[PDB]
RNA sequence: GUCUACGGCCAUACCACCCUGAACGCGCCCGAUCUCGUCUGAUCUCGGAAGCUAAGCAGGGUCGGGCCUGGUUAGUACUUGGAUGGGAGACCGCCUGGGAAUACCGGGUGCUGUAGGCUU
RNA sequence: CGUUCAUAGCGACGUCGCUUUUUGAUCCUUCGAUGUCGGCUCUUCCUAUCAUUGUGAAGCAGAAUUCACCAAGCGUUGGAU
RNA sequence: GAAACCUCCCGUGGAGCAGAAGGGCAAAAGCUCGCUUGAUCUUGAUUUUCAGUACGAAUACAGACCGUGAAAGCGGGGCCU
RNA sequence: UAUCCGGUAAAGCGAAUGAUUAGAGGUCUUGGGGCCGAAACGAUCUCAACCUAUUCUCAAACUUUAAAUGGGUAAGAAGCCCGGCUCGCUGGCGUGAGCCGGGCGUGGAAUGGAGUGCCUAGUGGGCCACUUUUGGUAAGCAGAACUGGCGCUGCGGGAUGAACCGAACGCCGGGUUAAGGCGCCCGAUGCCGACGCUCAUCAGACCCCAGAAAAGGUGUUGGUUGAUAUAGACAGCAGGACGGUGGCCAUGGAAGUCGGAAUCCGCUAAGGAGUGUGUAACAACUCACCUGCCGAAUCAACUAGCCCUGAAAAUGGAUGGCGCU
RNA sequence: CGCAAUGAAGGUGAAGGCCGGCGCGCUCGCCGGCCGAGGUGGGAUCCCGAGGCCUCUCCAGUCCGCCGAGGGCGCACCACC
């Protein structure tokens, strides 16, 4: 006998990932021996990032991938995002730049080269700086979901600014008994 | 305690010192005991009931077999005890005839579950004294104060029961 | 099943002890608690105003808040499997400084002092405690006299 | 009287095992490092450690080794703990890798920090591995109860080696 | 058909499969519940922080002249 | 040596009776015009300074009660954990660690902050 | 108490037991059902012995008799309601 | 007159505090007077039951406006449950 | 290792609350009933309540005391220590809080990789044991605490068995063990194992467990305490067992002898104001002290071990069986 | 369906800073210039890097690394303002 609980002895993160498109397959393959046999950090991590979810690897805007370079100490060097790329029609100016991401929207594309930027696949990448010596690994938000916004703590419990599911907001779905203090009580 | 043939150690010890008492006494107790470790734990035992001293509160300074300067005489000892009954505790006082105080010691404890059915758990020893002939009270042991002392050995049940197991001779138990 | 009411069984609990009733002595209300000091919360009879829940006797807990005769004080609560931090309002009379920390701290003093100390030097001195070790090797003397035989003494029944 | 020294260093051993144990016990065993029955370590007494040897009494036999005690179960049954791995200390660079940064680097000095128990005495032991005896040879007087009352249970202070002997 | 009533029996052994956790400490906690007044003012007083930089600029130009000055006295 | 005012801790400071109280104080004390209040200048309020330590107050006294703190009680009672220990049960003994409370017998009987006096 | 005499035979105040031919407690078993009272008939078992065998006891002179033992071999009946 | 009212002395509370009990309370939390309406107007926080949802109950604050007192303060119902 | 909390076991009741025995001391108070008093705190008792020291025994809903086990904090970088700013708060000046800027590293033992968020099934009849514990005469009863089991779980042992004791399971070879065992069934004592105890016409024979008590026993074996005794015993037979004396009370008769208060002297060698038996009552008989033969050791009361008595149920029957001394 | 919310509704509807000037800088009102989604702690990662560590000799000495004391910009997420 040996007291272990076993409860807690697999873990469960991602190894390789459960898409079957051949080209992130490919790229992971790349990665995989990258990540193995240098020391670059940053390769067990892109390549961490490559077995992902879709949720799990958001969109970049351009507009927060300009404000992320700017900042004082990465001008003259590459943004990384192991998701995409989209265009911000909020933004205007639009400086020139160096990414990799797995896509980059068309529109956000146009805008990058146009504005002489450049814009590098993942294996040109590698090719580039396999060790991603000269980098800046983005990412986008991962909390931006909307589902994120009805997790938490349950409605209707003192102090959850929880969005609760409901058909249809408007006068007569919810904020009755429970919200008006008026009728009931309110949390 | 349990048993299966004792010592005698010579166990002593003493209450280690504080502030208060710079050069504490020392005491000694002949503790019976098949060896050093349960030694001194009885000697603890039997300590704290008499001082107030703990283990905790003591220490042992010499723990140490103490052997039969007369062993290939043999002697009479008296024996005092302090066993308890089913009922209430009791005293009393044995008489064994041996080779070793703990000899002697040992052959009080098996009569004890002999004749009491009492474990060794429930009994004290007081004191073990050698005696002379006189002195001694038991007519079990009295019986052997004789030097013209002879006994025949009468009915020899035989033993090797086994070493032929079976056999042409009945046996023979007169020797 | 029992009463969920406030003051349930604080017989002995809530009373102040044998001979000292009465005035609340002074200088337990003129005495200062600023936020981040550790208090171990007793309540006491005489102050009924502001008095604490009866979960939270004996508990201790740090000072978040400070009103006019007043203390929010963040304390731990297991509730059956889930302690939850949380803060309740007492007045100073059911409060009292912790000396848990007090203790820490002269350590902390003394470490500074050695450490300031003991640079200069180069030796380098043992800050850290030391669990209380094995009690050496060491003789003694028996001057003279021999240690004193006990015997274990016979039964007698007493009364 | 030359009251000599309190002993620094005793050898742990579960002897009893792994069903019905009280939660406190469980712990403080596992603590120990002694989750199989059968294992052992070596456990550096002080006051700390004594009062956890208490408490789980029952379920340990415990007592002051031989030096010769440390060699047998060291030579014989001591295997490193390397990037968590189990691994034989069948060569000295084993020890020495993961113990040089204390000037231990071969078996005999892994022994030398057990035995007198150097400073660095917890992260060798630490690095050595629980050490798996074999139930003993000539078997127990008693598994249930005290030593001092005719069992195998609790503090057995010299006696100890004798059954290492018998389980290693 | 009566039936128990209440028990804790396998209570604690629930409890303690995930942990009883001690529960989650943070610096900067939260200001919930803190006697208005005083928030009031102290938010006034990170209010006008910022007037009263240039002067505190300055000093700590100063203390920062003084250490160099300092550490050249003694190399 | 010690007091007064405001105090902290709240009997080692309380209670009972006894002695002793220099100087300064604090008192009792002598008055009712005003202030103020009573059935009553007793209390309270006010104006005083002829007496006096009688009392309060202070210091001490008492094989004093009380309180305070030791010892004893007792390694007693209890008690954590242990055994295919005992015992028909009631219960008990052991191992492992923790350990009280009376009666009884000793010692102690206010310490002290801030401000201002007296003994020049 | 028994003329007297605690104990032939009894036995208060107290106390310790056994038994499951009383009744209670209980609700384990059975509600996709174990035929719900008596009597009749038949067998067997028990002894805590009414009788009979052999015995000890008496406040057994005999007669009748209780008290106790070994003992369950053999019996233990017909009728009115 | 054992009980009326008057007076002196003793009195750690043995009374009283609406009610059950328990806590608490003596130049008071009791009794007696004087004035009064904090038992009013309003944000949130927190405790208690708790799922840590409500209700009820309470605890601290904060802003109004008032009461009382020389004032310090105390009061937003009932000494607390 | 520091530091708080607590009012349970215990203890206490010559400390509060309550409960309660007894005597000492008190016209405290006063009484109700007395006896001696006209009546009288006169004398003498008494019982009522009250009091002074004492004393007997108590408390889940009492308590001065007060453990063990137990519950909180704390054991450093979110920490220490300097410099300066902000404030509409607070304030004689000052506090207190908030901001910047610099300076300082292991801060009890042992162990361990942590943190975190979604979706979420079954479940929400339970039962058993040690210890604690309420109801109840109890229960394989009902209801709680604590841990651990069973339920979900096999395996060795407990003959058999949910839950005991050991130990927790991938498939196997060797070795070893636990708990339990070792006449034979049945693996292992086919040891020249050790010391006792014990005989049962109902022997006994192992956690949970499946069965007995009070009370007895010259059965035996141990202890404990007293005794006895060559100044001549102990048993065994033999000799006497009286006088003051129908002793006093009791007459219904108690001269030792239904009962009860007494309970001494003489002679004594020694006999009780008497153990019984018996008397209406006596009488008569009987039961110490000492001798003779006799001749060294002997007796009593307790206590505890095994054995026995106590000990009765129904199909034939179960230390598992055979059997075992 | 999403890119806007909130309010019963009428309805309203997500920016702030700095600097210089003019109104009394009045922590309020009006005119010019610059920056433009704030800050604190923690944060995978990136960047700089004193310094070593050798080279068959005594020094000079560019190239390549290995590590890197120390310092930075700091995603995402969290806590907080
Ligand atoms: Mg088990
Ligand atoms: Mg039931
Ligand atoms: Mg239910
Ligand atoms: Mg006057
Ligand atoms: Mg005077
Ligand atoms: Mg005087
Ligand atoms: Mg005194
Ligand atoms: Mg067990
Ligand atoms: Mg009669
Ligand atoms: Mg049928
Ligand atoms: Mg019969
Ligand atoms: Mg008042
Ligand atoms: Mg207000
Ligand atoms: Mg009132
Ligand atoms: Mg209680
Ligand atoms: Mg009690
Ligand atoms: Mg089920």
């Amino acid at each position: 006998g040996v007291d272990i609980r076993h409860n807690k002895d697999r873990k469960v993160r991602r190894k390789e990932p459960k898409s079957q498109d051949i080209y992130l397959r490919l790229l992971v393959k790349l990665y995989r021996f990258l990540a193995r046999r240098t020391n670059s950090t940053f390769n067990q991590v892109v390549l961490k990032r490559l077995f992902m979810s879709r949720t799990n690897r958001p969109p970049l805007s351009l507009s927060r991938m300009i404000r992320k370079m700017k900042l004082p100490g990465r001008e003259g060097k590459t943004a990384v995002v192991v998701g995409t790329i989209t265009d911000d029609v909020r933004v205007q100016e639009v400086p020139k730049l160096k990414v990799c991401a797995l896509r980059v929207s068309s529109r956000a594309r146009s805008r990058i080269l146009k504005a002489g930027g450049k814009i590098l696949t993942f294996d040109q990448l590698a090719l580039d700086s396999p060790k991603g010596c000269g980098t800046v690994l983005l990412s986008g938000p991962r909390k931006g979901r909307e589902v994120y916004r009805h997790f938490g703590k349950a409605p209707g419990t003192p102090h959850s600014h929880t969005k609760p599911y409901v058909r249809s907001k408007g006068r007569k779905f919810e904020r009755a008994r429970g919200r008006r203090a008026s009728r009931g009580y309110k949390n | 305690k349990a048993s299966g043939t004792l010592r005698e150690y010579k166990v002593v010890g003493r209450c280690l010192p504080t502030p208060k008492c710079r050069t504490p006494p020392l005491y000694r107790m002949r503790i019976f005991a098949p060896n050093h470790v349960v030694a001194k734990s009885r000697f603890w035992y039997f300590v704290s009931q008499l001082k107030k001293m703990k283990k905790s509160s003591g220490e042992i300074v010499y723990c140490g077999q103490v052997f039969e300067k007369s062993p290939l005489r043999v002697k009479n000892f008296g024996i005092w005890l302090r066993y308890d009954s089913r009922s209430g505790t009791h005293n009393m006082y044995r008489e064994y005839r041996d080779l070793t105080t703990a000899g002697a010691v040992t052959q009080c404890y098996r009569d004890m579950g002999a004749r009491h059915r009492a474990r060794a758990h429930s009994i004290q020893i007081m004191k073990v004294e050698e005696i002379a002939a006189s002195k001694c009270r038991r007519p079990a042991v009295k019986q052997f104060h004789d030097s013209k002392i002879k006994f025949p050995l009468p009915h020899r049940v035989l033993r090797r029961q086994h070493k032929p197991r079976f056999t042409t001779k009945r046996p023979n138990t007169f020797f | 099943t029992n009463t969920k009411g406030k003051r349930r069984g604080t017989r002995y609990m809530f009373s102040r002890p044998f001979r000292k009733h009465g005035v609340v002595p002074l200088a337990t209300y003129m005495r200062i608690y600023k936020k981040g000091d550790i208090v171990d919360i007793k309540g006491m009879g005489t102050v009924q105003k502001g008095m604490p829940h009866k979960c939270y006797h004996g508990k201790t807990g740090r000072v978040y808040n400070v009103t006019q005769h007043a203390v929010g004080i963040v304390v731990n609560k297991q509730v059956k499997g889930k302690i939850l931090a949380k803060r309740i309002n007492v007045r100073i009379e059911h409060i009292k400084h912790s000396k848990s920390r007090d203790s820490f701290l002269k350590r902390v003093k003394e470490n500074d002092q050695k450490k300031k100390e003991a640079k200069e030097k180069g030796t380098w001195v043992q800050l850290k405690r030391q669990p209380a070790p094995p009690r050496e090797a060491h003789f003694v003397r028996t001057n003279g006299k021999e240690p004193e035989l006990l015997e274990p003494i016979p039964y007698e029944f007493m009364a | 009287f030359y009251v000599p020294a309190e002993p620094k260093l005793a050898f742990v051993i579960r002897i009893r095992g792994i069903n019905g144990v009280s939660p406190k016990v469980r712990k403080v065993l596992q603590l120990l490092r002694l989750r199989q029955i059968f294992n052992g370590t070596f456990v550096k007494l002080n006051k700390a450690s004594i009062n956890m040897l208490r408490i789980v009494e029952p379920y340990i036999a415990w007592g002051y080794p031989n030096l010769k005690s440390v060699n047998e179960l060291i030579y014989k049954r001591g295997y490193g703990k390397i990037n968590k791995k189990r691994i034989a200390l069948t060569d000295n660079a084993l020890i020495a890798r993961s113990l040089g940064k204390y000037g231990i680097i071969c078996m005999e000095d892994l022994i030398h920090e057990i035995y007198t128990v150097g400073k660095r005495f917890k992260e060798a032991n630490n690095f050595l591995w629980p050490f798996k005896l074999s139930s003993p040879r000539g078997g127990m007087k008693k598994k249930t109860t005290h030593f001092v009352e005719g069992e195998d249970a609790g503090n057995r202070e010299d006696q100890i080696n004798r059954l290492i002997r018998r389980m290693n | 058909a009566k039936s128990k009533n209440h028990t804790t029996h396998n209570q604690s052994r629930k409890w303690h499969r995930n942990g009883i956790k001690k529960p989650r400490s943070q610096r900067y906690e939260s200001l919930k519940g803190v006697d208005p007044k005083f928030l009031r003012n102290m938010r006034f007083a990170k209010k006008h922080n910022k007037k009263g930089l240039k002067k505190m600029q300055a000093n700590n130009a100063k203390a920062m002249a003084a250490r160099a000055e300092a550490i050249k006295a003694l190399v």
